[PDB]
C-alpha cells in the first residue's frame, strides 16, 4: 500500500485532511470549521510574537502594549491581527455554531461532538476574557472587577474565592500576573480539545444540508474540499487584512487606551462585543447569584438542544416554521448583544428582560412544540386515511 | 588555578542547625541582628529582609515597630506636590546605607560592599566560608606576598586579598542577655542571622520534609507488598510441554 | 543488519583452515558459555531478531515439530526470565544440542531474496 | 470472626472508600500534630517562644 | 489494532450506506470542460431563485426586532428629553 | 461491546494505559517512561504555577525569583520542585536512552521511535537551557552569552543571526522577555512529541530484555504494570522529596543567586551538571565553528546507531565484549561530564580530547567491529564444520 | 476505520505469534497465594548470583576511568604547586 496509509503520522494526517470522505453536497458553511482553525493557529502565532515582548507587570503592562505599538517592528501589525483575530474567531465561531444547530448536527449520533464543542465554547470565552483582561485598559480593569464582583456571590464561599482569585483585595498586579499565565495556557488546552473535535467527528462523518444519508456517494478530501477552504480562507484573510489595516480600532472599544486606573470609573463598563449577549443575560435579572448562574445556565443550556428536538427530520432544511422561528431566535441574540451595550435604561430593562425569556423559551419551549406540530403535519399531509 | 587563587577550603564546623531535624537558634538570630546593626551596617546593604518577617523569629512585634520608627523613607507627595518624608512601618524593606552605587564605591575605595541578603547561599561553602572568612584574618600576611595598599589580607577569600578590614574586635558589641562578645561568637551569630536572611523557610521547609520523607517511604514500602501481591499470580506460573502428536 | 551469507561464508573460512581454526574456536567456545544463553534454555537461533522479511520467512518455512518447540523454549525463556532466577541444572541446554536449526532456512531465503535483488538490477551488454 | 469485619468494611466499596476518607481526616490531623510537636520538643532552648519567654523571665 | 464500535460510517469500499444496482454515473474531466460556463446566467437568474424562496424567513424576523428597536430607541430618546421628565418620573416610580 | 472500548476517548486511554499487551519480561528499566511522563507533567504544573507570580523583565526577573522564594505561601517548595525535578528528569531520561541503547531499542522496527526520542532530546536540551537563562543570575546570564558568542561563529550570517537572537546588542532585557516565552512554548511541542512518541511506541509494542520476540507471552497494562509504575513513581517521588526539602541547592551552582551584572565574569562559567559533557565536547578542539557543529553531532549521532550495529542479535543483554565497551562508554560520559565542571588546565583539556574521541567512536567504529566479531564468534563456536 | 500497514504486533487474539500448541499454563491466585515468600533467601542468594555475575563488566571500566580521573586530578594539583612551576611553563610552551 501507499506511504501516505502506511506511516503512522502521515496515516492520521491521510486519514484526517487527504482522504476522509466528506459528504457530496455541503456548501460553503462547512468550510468554517477549517476557517477557525487557520484563525486559532494565527491568534498563537501572533500572541507568541507578541508575549516575547510582553511584560506582565502593574506597572508596566499597558506600557508594555503601547511599547509594542510604538518601537518594535511591525508590532502594530501583531497586536492588530491578535485583537481583530480574536474577533473574528468569535463571529466564525457563532457561525459555526449556528450552523450546527440549524442544520440539525447536534442530533443522535453526534450529541458527543456537540458536548466538545461546548466545552471549547466555555474555554475560548474564558481565555477570550483573560487576554482583555491582560492589556489593563479602563475597560480592561472595571471589566475585571465587575465580573469577579459578580462572581463573588456565592453566599458561603464567595469573597474567599474572589480573593483567592484576585491574589489579593482587589485587581491589581498579581491578578495581572495570575491572568496573564491563564491567557498564554488555556490555548493550549483549546488545541487538545479540537483535537477531541476532530475525533469525535472523524468517528461519524460530516452531516449534510439536506438531513438524510451522506454514506452513498461521498467525495475524497483533497482535491475538492481543501480548495474550497482555499476559496474561504483567503475570502477571510481579505475582510481580516481589510479591519486590520484600513480601521483596527472599529471594533474594540474607544476607552481600553486610557491606562488603567482604580479611582475612576468610566460611567460605560461593558466589556468587548462577542461577550454582550452573555452580559446582557447577567444584567436581565435584578439579583446577583440568580444572574451569574442564568448566564452559565445560558451557556450550557444548549446540552439541552439534543435531548429537546422531537423532530424526525434532521435538520431545519425543508421545514418552515422551525426555519421562522430559528431567525427569530438568531435575531434576538443580535438585540440582546445590542441591549449589552446600552445603559440599564427606560425599555432597555424590559427588552432586556424579554429578549432573555425569548432566548431560554427557543430551547425549552418553543422548539419540542413545534418539531411535534411539524411532524404532525407532514404525516397528515402525506397520508390519505 | 592554583591554591592561592583557589582560595582555603573553609573547613566543616558544627553548626547547630546541620541535621535534617535541627532549626535556627534563635537567640542567635537575635544576637546575629544586633551584631549586623551595630557593625556590617555602615557599608552591607540588606534589601530582599522586610520587618515582617523579622517578628516571630528574632524580636517582638512591638520591638520591629520600635526599631523601624528610626529610619526614614520616601512618602508620596502631599497636596503642593513637594516630596515628603515618613517613618518607616512593618511593611518597608531594610534600608541600605549607601543611596546607590557610586556612593558605596567612592566610600570603601572602589570595592562595592556585596548585598548581605543572600551571601550565604551564593558562596562555596556556605556558613562554613562566610565563618571562617570573617575569623581568618592574619595578624600579618605570609612572607613574600604584596598586596596593593588598602588591600587586606585573608586566605579564605578566593584571590588572596580581600578588601574589607578586619572589623570583629573583642568587645566591639555588648549582648542584651549578657554572652560573652568575642569575635567567634560574634561571628557565629552573625552568620547564623546571615543564613536567616538567606533562608527564612528553613523551619518550615525541614518540618514539611519530615512529613513528606515519613509519607513517601510507608507508601513506598505498601506499594511494595502491593505489587508482589499483585504479581505472585505471575511469578509462580508453571509451564508444561508435552510434544504434540505429528499429523 | 548483517547478512547471514557473510557470516556464513567469514565463519566457513575460520573454521576449515587448521590454523585458525585452533586458534578462533576455543575463545568462541569460552564466548558462548560466558554470554549465558543456554542457562535460561535457549538455543541460538531463537536470539536472532524476528522482524526482517527474511527471518519471517525463515520462520514460516520452519518444520511444524521445531516451531512448536521453538515457542515452548521461548516462553520459558520468558519466564524464567521474569522471576529473575535461571533454569536448574537439569533443564540447561547442552553444547551438543545447540544445533543450528533454523540456519538453512535463513541461507536459502537471503539466497533466493538476493538473487531475486541482483536479477532485477541486471542489465543486458549495450 | 473475619466475616465480621469483610462484612462490614470491604464487602461494598462505598463503606471502603468511606472509612479511608474518614482515616484520611483522623490520620492527617493527628498526624501533622503529632509531628510538629515531636519537631518542636527536640529543639528545646531555640525555638521563638522559648527565648521569648526567656527574655520575658 | 482494537476493533473499536461501529458506527454508521466506514471508509472506501465498504461505506456501511445501501446496496445499490443500476445507477450509471458519466463525468467529464475538467480539461475538457469549460470552468465559468453560465456564470452570467446562473449569477442574474439562479441567484434570484434562491433569493426569492429564501428571503421572507429571514426578512420578517429582522423587520420585528428592527422595528422593536427602533421604537424603543427613540421612545428613551422621547424619555430623556425635556418633554418626558414627568413620563421619567413615573416610569421610575 | 464495553464502554472502555466503544467511546472514543476511553478507547484511546484503553489502548494505551489499560490493555496495551506488554511484554512479559521487562524489568525496572521499563519504568523509566512513566516517570519521564509523570516527570513532564510534574514539571509542566510547578512551571505554571511559577509562572503566575514571575515576572520577566530583567530588573525585575531575580528579585521575582526571590520574591518567590520568600514572599509567596508555600513557593519554596514550588522552586526547589521546579529547579530539582529538571535534574530529576535529566538523569530519568538518561537512564531512559541508555536503555534504549543498551537492550537494542534503536534496531529494526522502532527506528521511528528512536528519531523521534531524540527530536525529544534536543527540545528538552533547548527548554532546560532557557529556563535557566531565565532566572537571571550570574551564571544565568553569562552562560547565556558565552552559547550564543560561539553560536556567532557561522561565517557569513554569524553576528546577523545573533543579534537576532539577543534581541538587541547582549544578553539584555529583550532576550530575557524572549527566553521566557521560548520556556514555555518549547515544553509544549515536547508534550505532542511524547503523543507522537507514544503512537510510534503502540505500532509495534515495547521491547523485552532479551531480544527475543514477545508475541507469545505478554501481559495487559491494567492490573500489573500500572502498580509496577506505582512502584517507582513512589521510589522517585521519595528521592525528589529528599532533594527537594532536605538539601535543595546541592545540585545547582552557588553562584546564580548573584543577581545577573554585565561588568563581572565569575571566572568559570560552567552551566547546570547535565549539560557539561556537551559543553565538553564543545570545549575539546579549540576553534567554536567546529566546536559548535561537533557538539551538533554529538547529539545528533544518536541518529547513526540503527544504521551502524551490524549484530544480528538485538540487544546487548547475550554478549560480552558489548557490554564491557558500552559501560565504558558511559563511565566515558560520566568522565566527560566531570571534565565539562574543570578549568582549562593541563590534563583537562587533553583528557576532554581523548574522552570525547572515544565518545565518538564508540558509536562509529567500536560497536560494528566488536559486533561483527561477536557474530562471527557466534557462529564458529556453534557450527562444528 | 483504514486499514493501515502491517505491524508486528496485533491486538488480544491475533498478536502476529507463531502458533503454539501443547503448552499448558498453570497458575494460582494470589489469594491463595502468600506474597512475601521466601524474599530473605532470595534477597541475600539470588541478589548476590546477579551480583557475581554481573559485576566485572561494571567495575573494571568504572576502575579504569576513575584512576585516569585521580591520575589526572592529582598530576594538575602537582603542576598548580611550589615545585612544578618549570614544568608547568615547560608543558604549556
Ligand atoms: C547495588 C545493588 C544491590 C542488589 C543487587 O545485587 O543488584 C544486582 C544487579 C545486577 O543486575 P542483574 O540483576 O544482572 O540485571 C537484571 C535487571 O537489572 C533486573 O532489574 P530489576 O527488576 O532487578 O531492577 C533493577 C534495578 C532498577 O533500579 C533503577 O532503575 C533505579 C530506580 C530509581 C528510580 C528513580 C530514579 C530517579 C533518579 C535517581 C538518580 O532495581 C534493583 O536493582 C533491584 C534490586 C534492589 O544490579 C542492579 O540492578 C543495581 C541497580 C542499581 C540502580
Ligand atoms: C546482597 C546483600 C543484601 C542486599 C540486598 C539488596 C537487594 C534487596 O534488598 O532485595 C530484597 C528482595 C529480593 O529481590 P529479588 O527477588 O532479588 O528481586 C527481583 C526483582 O527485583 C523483583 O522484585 P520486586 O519487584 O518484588 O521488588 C521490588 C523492589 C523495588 O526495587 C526498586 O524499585 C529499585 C530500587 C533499587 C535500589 C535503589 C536504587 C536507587 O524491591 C526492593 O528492591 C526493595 C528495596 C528497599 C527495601 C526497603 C525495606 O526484594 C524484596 O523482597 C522486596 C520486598 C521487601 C520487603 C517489602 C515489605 C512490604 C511490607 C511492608 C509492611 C508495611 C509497612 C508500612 C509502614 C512502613
Ligand atoms: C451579468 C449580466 C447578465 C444579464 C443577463 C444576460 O445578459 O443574459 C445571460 C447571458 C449569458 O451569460 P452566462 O450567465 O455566462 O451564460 C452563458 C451562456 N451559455 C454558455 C450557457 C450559453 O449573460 C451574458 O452573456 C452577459 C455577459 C456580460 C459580461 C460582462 C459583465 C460585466
Ligand atoms: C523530499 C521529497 C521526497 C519526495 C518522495 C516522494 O515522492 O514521496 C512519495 C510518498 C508516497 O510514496 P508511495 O506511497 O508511492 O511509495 C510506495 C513505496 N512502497 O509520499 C510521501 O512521502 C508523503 C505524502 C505527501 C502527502 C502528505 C503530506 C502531509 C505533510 C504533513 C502536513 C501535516 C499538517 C497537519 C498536521
Ligand atoms: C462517574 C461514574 C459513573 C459510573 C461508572 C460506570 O458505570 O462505568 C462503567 C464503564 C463501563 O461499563 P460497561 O462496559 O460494563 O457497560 C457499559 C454499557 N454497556 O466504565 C467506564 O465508564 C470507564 C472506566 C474505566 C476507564 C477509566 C479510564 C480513566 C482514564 C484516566
Ligand atoms: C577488549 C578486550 C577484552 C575485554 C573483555 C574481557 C572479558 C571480560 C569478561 C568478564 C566476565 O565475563 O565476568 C563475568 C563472570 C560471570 O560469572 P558466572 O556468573 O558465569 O559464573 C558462574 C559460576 N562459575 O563473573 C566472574 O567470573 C566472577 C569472577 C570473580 C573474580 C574475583
Ligand atoms: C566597611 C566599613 C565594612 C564593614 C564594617 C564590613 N564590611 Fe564586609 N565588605 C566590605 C567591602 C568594601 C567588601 C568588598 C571586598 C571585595 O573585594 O569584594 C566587603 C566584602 C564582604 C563579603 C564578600 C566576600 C566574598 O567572598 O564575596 C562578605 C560575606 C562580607 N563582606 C561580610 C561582612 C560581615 C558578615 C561583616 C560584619 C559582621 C562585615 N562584612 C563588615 C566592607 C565592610
Ligand atoms: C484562543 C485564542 C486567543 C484569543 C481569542 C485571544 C484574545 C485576546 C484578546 C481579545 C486580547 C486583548 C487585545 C486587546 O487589547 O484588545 C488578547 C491579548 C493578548 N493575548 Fe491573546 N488570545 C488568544 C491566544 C493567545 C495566546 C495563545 C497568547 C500567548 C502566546 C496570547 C497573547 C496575548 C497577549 C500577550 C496579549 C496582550 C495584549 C496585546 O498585546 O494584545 N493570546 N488576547
Ligand atoms: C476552536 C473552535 C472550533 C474548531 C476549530 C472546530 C473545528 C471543527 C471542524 C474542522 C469541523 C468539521 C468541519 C465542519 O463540519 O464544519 C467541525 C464540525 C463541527 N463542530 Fe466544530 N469547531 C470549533 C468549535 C465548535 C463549537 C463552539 C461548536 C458548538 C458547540 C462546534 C460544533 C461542531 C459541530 C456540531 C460540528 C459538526 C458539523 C456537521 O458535521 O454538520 N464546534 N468543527
Ligand atoms: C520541559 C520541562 C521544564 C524544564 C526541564 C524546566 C527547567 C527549568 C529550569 C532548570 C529552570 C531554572 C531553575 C533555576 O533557577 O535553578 C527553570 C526556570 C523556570 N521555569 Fe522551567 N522547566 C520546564 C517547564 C516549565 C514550564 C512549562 C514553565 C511555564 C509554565 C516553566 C516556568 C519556569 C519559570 C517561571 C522559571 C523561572 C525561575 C524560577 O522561578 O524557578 N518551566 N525551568
Ligand atoms: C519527554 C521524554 C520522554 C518520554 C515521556 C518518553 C516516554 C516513553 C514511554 C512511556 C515509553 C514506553 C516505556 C518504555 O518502553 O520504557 C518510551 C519508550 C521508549 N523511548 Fe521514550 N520517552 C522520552 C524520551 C525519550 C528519549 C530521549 C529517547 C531516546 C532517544 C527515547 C527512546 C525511547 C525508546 C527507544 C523506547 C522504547 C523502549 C523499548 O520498548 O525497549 N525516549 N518512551
Amino acid at each position: 500500500m501507499a506511504f501516505r496509509k502506511s506511516n503512522v503520522y502521515l496515516s492520521l494526517v491521510n486519514s484526517y485532511i487527504i482522504d476522509s470522505p466528506q459528504p457530496s453536497s455541503i456548501n460553503y458553511w462547512w468550510n468554517m470549521g477549517s476557517l477557525l482553525g487557520l484563525c486559532l493557529v494565527i491568534q498563537i502565532v501572533t500572541g507568541i510574537f507578541m508575549a516575547m515582548h510582553y511584560s506582565s507587570n502593574i506597572e508596566l503592562a499597558f506600557s508594555s502594549v503601547e511599547h509594542i505599538m510604538r518601537d518594535v517592528h511591525n508590532g502594530y501589525i501583531l497586536r492588530y491581527l491578535h485583537a481583530n483575530g480574536a474577533s473574528f474567531f468569535f463571529m466564525v465561531m457563532f457561525m459555526h455554531m449556528a450552523k450546527g444547530l440549524y442544520y440539525g448536527s447536534y442530533r443522535s449520533p453526534r450529541v458527543t461532538l456537540w458536548n466538545v464543542g461546548v466545552i471549547i465554547f466555555i474555554l475560548t470565552i474564558a481565555t477570550a476574557f483573560l487576554g482583555y483582561c491582560c492589556v489593563y485598559g479602563q475597560m480592561s480593569h472595571w471589566g475585571a472587577t465587575v465580573i469577579t464582583n459578580l462572581f463573588s456571590a456565592i453566599p458561603f464561599v464567595g469573597n474567599d474565592i474572589v480573593s483567592w482569585l484576585w491574589g489579593g483585595f482587589s485587581v491589581s498586579n498579581p491578578t495581572i500576573q495570575r491572568f496573564f499565565a491563564l491567557h498564554y495556557l488555556v490555548p493550549f488546552i483549546i488545541a487538545a480539545m479540537v483535537i477531541m473535535h476532530l475525533m469525535a467527528l472523524h468517528i461519524h462523518g460530516s452531516s449534510n444540508p439536506l438531513g438524510i444519508t451522506g454514506n452513498l456517494d461521498r467525495i475524497p478530501m483533497h482535491s475538492y474540499f481543501i480548495f474550497k477552504d482555499l476559496v474561504t480562507v483567503f475570502l477571510f484573510m481579505l475582510i481580516l487584512a481589510l479591519f486590520v489595516f484600513y480601521s483596527p480600532n472599529t471594533l474594540g472599544h474607544p476607552d481600553n487606551y486610557i491606562p488603567g486606573n482604580p479611582l475612576v470609573t468610566p460611567a460605560s463598563i461593558v466589556p468587548e462585543w462577542y461577550l454582550l449577549p452573555f452580559y446582557a443575560i447577567l444584567r436581565s435579572i435584578p439579583d446577583k447569584l440568580l444572574g451569574v448562574i442564568t448566564m452559565f445556565a445560558a451557556i450550557l443550556v444548549l446540552l439541552v438542544l439534543p435531548f429537546t428536538d422531537r423532530s424526525v427530520v434532521r435538520g431545519n432544511t425543508f421545514k418552515v416554521l422551525s426555519k421562522f422561528f430559528f431567525f427569530i431566535f438568531v435575531f434576538n441574540f443580535v438585540l440582546l448583544g445590542q441591549i449589552g451595550a446600552c445603559h440599564v435604561e427606560v425599555p432597555y430593562v424590559l427588552m432586556g428582560q424579554i429578549a432573555t425569556f425569548i432566548y431560554f423559551a427557543y430551547f425549552l419551549i418553543i422548539v419540542p412544540v413545534i418539531s411535534t406540530i411539524e411532524n404532525v403535519l407532514f404525516y397528515i399531509g402525506r397520508v390519505n386515511k | 588555578m592554583t591554591a592561592a587563587e583557589h582560595g582555603l577550603h573553609a573547613p566543616a564546623y558544627a553548626w547547630s542547625h546541620n541535621g535534617p531535624f535541627e532549626t535556627f537558634d534563635h537567640a542567635s538570630i537575635r544576637r546575629g541582628y544586633q551584631v549586623y546593626r551595630e557593625v556590617c551596617a555602615a557599608c552591607h546593604s540588606l534589601d530582599r529582609v522586610a520587618w515582617r518577617t523579622l517578628v516571630g523569629v528574632s524580636h517582638t512585634n512591638e520591638e520591629v515597630r520600635n526599631m523601624a520608627e528610626e529610619f526614614e523613607y520616601d512618602d508620596e507627595p502631599d497636596e503642593q506636590g513637594n516630596p515628603k518624608k515618613r517613618p518607616g512601618k512593618l511593611s518597608d524593606y531594610i534600608p541600605g546605607p549607601y543611596p546607590n552605587e557610586q556612593a558605596a564605591r567612592a566610600a570603601n575605595q572602589g570595592a562595592l560592599p556585596p548585598d548581605l541578603s543572600l551571601i550565604v547561599k551564593a558562596r562555596h561553602g556556605g556558613c562554613d566560608y562566610i565563618f571562617s572568612l570573617l575569623t581568618g584574618y592574619p595578624d600579618e600576611p605570609p612572607a613574600g606576598v604584596a598586596l596593593p595598599p588598602g588591600s587586606n589580607y585573608n586566605p579564605y577569600f578566593p584571590g588572596g586579598s580581600i578588601a574589607m578590614a578586619r572589623v570583629l574586635f573583642d568587645d566591639m558589641v555588648e549582648y542584651e542577655d549578657g554572652t560573652p562578645a568575642t569575635t567567634s561568637q560574634m561571628a557565629k551569630d552573625v552568620t547564623t542571622f546571615l543564613n536567616w536572611c538567606a533562608e527564612p523557610e528553613h523551619d518550615e521547609r525541614k518540618r514539611l520534609g519530615l512529613k513528606t520523607v515519613i509519607i513517601l517511604s510507608s507508601l513506598y514500602l505498601l506499594s511494595i507488598w502491593v505489587k508482589k501481591f499483585k504479581w505472585a499470580g505471575i511469578k509462580t506460573r508453571k509451564f508444561v510441554f508435552n510434544p504434540p502428536k505429528p499429523r | 543488519p548483517q547478512s547471514f551469507t557473510s557470516i556464513a561464508r567469514i565463519g566457513d573460512y575460520i573454521l576449515k583452515s587448521p590454523v585458525l581454526s585452533k586458534l578462533c574456536v576455543p575463545v568462541a567456545n569460552q564466548f558462548i558459555n560466558l554470554a549465558g544463553y543456554k542457562k535460561l534454555g535457549l538455543k541460538f537461533d531463537d536470539l536472532i531478531a524476528e522482524e526482517n522479511p527474511i527471518m519471517q520467512t525463515a520462520l514460516r518455512r520452519l518444520p511444524e515439530d521445531e516451531s512448536y518447540a521453538r515457542a515452548y523454549r521461548i516462553i520459558r525463556a520468558h519466564q524464567t526470565e521474569l522471576t529473575h532466577h535461571l533454569l536448574p541444572r537439569n533443564e540447561w541446554i547442552k553444547a551438543q544440542e545447540d544445533v543450528p536449526y533454523l540456519l538453512p532456512y535463513i541461507l536459502e531465503a537471503e539466497a533466493a531474496a538476493k538473487e531475486k535483488d541482483e536479477l532485477d538490477n541486471i542489465e543486458v551488454s549495450k | 470472626s473475619f466475616s465480621s469485619l469483610y462484612k462490614t468494611f470491604f464487602k461494598r466499596n462505598a463503606v471502603f472508600v468511606g472509612t479511608i476518607f474518614a482515616g484520611a481526616f483522623v490520620f492527617q490531623t493527628v498526624f501533622d500534630t503529632a509531628i510538629t510537636s515531636w519537631y518542636e520538643n527536640h529543639n528545646k532552648g531555640k525555638l521563638w517562644k522559648d527565648v521569648k519567654a526567656r527574655i520575658a523571665a | 489494532g482494537p476493533p473499536s464500535g461501529k458506527t454508521y460510517m466506514g471508509w472506501w469500499g465498504h461505506m456501511g450506506g445501501p446496496k445499490q444496482k443500476g445507477i450509471t454515473s458519466y463525468a467529464v474531466s475538467p480539461y475538457a470542460q469549460k470552468p465559468l460556463q453560465g456564470i452570467f446566467h446562473n449569477a442574474v437568474f439562479n441567484s434570484f431563485r434562491r433569493f426569492k424562496s429564501q428571503f421572507l424567513y429571514v426578512l420578517i424576523p429582522a423587520g420585528i426586532y428592527w422595528y422593536w428597536w427602533k421604537n424603543g430607541n427613540e421612545y428613551n430618546e422621547f424619555l430623556y428629553s425635556k418633554a418626558g421628565r414627568e413620563e421619567l418620573e413615573r416610569v421610575n416610580v
